[PDB]
């Protein structure tokens, strides 16, 4: 006298399945991304105007050691 | 489903998406939602399947 055997869903229920969009939020915002770009490209302006200022003192030191040796 | 339906359609709930342009975006749109209702439907299906012979 066997019972019934027969693939069914648990007693009560099955849990709960997600099916609605996700899609996060996930960043900064406007203002600070373009701050951020412009205080990099001022400090790469900044380091630049140092490194081209002492680029022109050594070849114009470069240049009196030629003047030197020219005659 | 809606209008004439068959089997046990009429006993499961889910929304039709629905598109606004007819282009391709609205038609790619219309088939995400789609997916994402039938794995509504398919929850309900398993949720309720009753005994029985087949």
């Amino acid at each position: 006298a066997s019972k019934v055997k027969q693939d069914m869903p648990p007693p009560g229920g099955y849990g709960p399945i997600d099916y609605k969009r996700n899609l996060p939020r996930r960043g900064l915002s406007g203002y600070s991304m373009f701050a951020v770009g412009i205080g990099t490209l001022l400090f790469g302006y900044w380091s630049m105007m140092k490194w081209n200022r002492e680029r022109r003192r050594l070849q114009i030191e470069d240049f009196e050691a030629r003047i030197a040796l020219m005659p | 489903r809606k209008t004439q339906p068959y089997d046990v359609y009429d006993q499961v709930e889910f929304d039709v998406p629905i598109g606004s342009r007819g282009d391709c975006y609205d038609r790619y749109l219309c088939r995400v939602e789609e997916m994402r209702q039938s794995l509504r439907i398919i929850s309900q299906c398993l949720n309720k399947m009753p005994p029985g012979e087949i």
